[PDB]
Parts: C-alpha cells; structure tokens; sequence
C-alpha cells in the first residue's frame, strides 16, 4: 500500500541461566524486565 | 673475533586463543515447533 516495512522478531530467544548448589541463581537475559522472581535486573554492557 | 655489532628487530606471531561458540540443540533443530520438540523429546539421550 504505502511503503512502510516491518521486521519479524522471533517470540522466544534463548536465555542464559546460572545454577549453584543445586538451585538456580541469577540470569543473563535480553529484555529489560524481571521474567523470574528475581528482584533486580541490572543493565550491563552487551546484556541484561 | 667479532667487533662492534649493529642492532636488528625480528617479528613473530603465535596463536593463543580461539573464540568459543555455544549452540542450543533444541532451538537449532526444532525452530520453535512444539510438535517437533516432542518428537525430539525421545532423542535427548543423543544431543545432550
Ligand atoms: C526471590 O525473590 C522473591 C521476592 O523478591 C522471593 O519471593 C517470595 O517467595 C515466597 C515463596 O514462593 C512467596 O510466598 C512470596 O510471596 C515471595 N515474595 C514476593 C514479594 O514475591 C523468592 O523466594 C526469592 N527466591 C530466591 C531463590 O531468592
Ligand atoms: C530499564 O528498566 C528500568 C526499570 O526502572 C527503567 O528505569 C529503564 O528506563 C529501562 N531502560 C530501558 C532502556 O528500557
Ligand atoms: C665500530 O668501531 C669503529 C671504531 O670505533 C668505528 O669506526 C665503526 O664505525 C664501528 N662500527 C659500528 C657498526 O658501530
């Protein structure tokens, strides 16, 4: 119709998580959001 | 016997490290189809 264009991002990109002493702790993500019950999402270079 | 010398410089190069790569089995092959994931579910013995 007009000329606008749209990208198609995938729904669920893989997330990197960490475990220690047989429990999960911390998580490397892509979105500035607290997906799990973690109380803080420290923005860091190249990742959250 | 040798008398007073002159200086020179020689250059060498050594490989020291390789950029590591990591892969997600289920993303790579399934590509997000739940039924594909379920057919794969019986092969977790393999791709682990
Ligand atoms: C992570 O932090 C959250 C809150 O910051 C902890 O949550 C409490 O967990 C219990 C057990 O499920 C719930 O009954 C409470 O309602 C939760 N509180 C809130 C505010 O959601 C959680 O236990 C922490 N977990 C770890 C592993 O640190
Ligand atoms: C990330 O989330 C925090 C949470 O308060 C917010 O203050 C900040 O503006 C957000 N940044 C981006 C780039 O979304
Ligand atoms: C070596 O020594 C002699 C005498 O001191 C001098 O004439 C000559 O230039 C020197 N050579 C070098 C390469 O320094």
């Amino acid at each position: 119709t007009k000329g606008t264009i749209y990208s198609i991002t995938p729904c669920n990109p893989p997330d990197q998580l960490v475990v220690y002493q047989q429990a999960v702790v911390g998580a490397m993500l892509s979105e500035n959001f607290t997906s799990y019950g973690f109380s803080n999402v420290v923005e860091l270079p190249k990742f959250f | 016997i040798p008398s007073n010398w002159t200086t020179s410089v020689q250059v060498e190069y050594l490989q020291i490290t390789s950029t590591p790569i990591v892969v997600d089995c289920s993303t790579y092959v399934c590509n997000g189809n739940v039924r594909c994931v379920e057919l794969l579910k019986q092969y977790t013995s393999a791709c682990k």
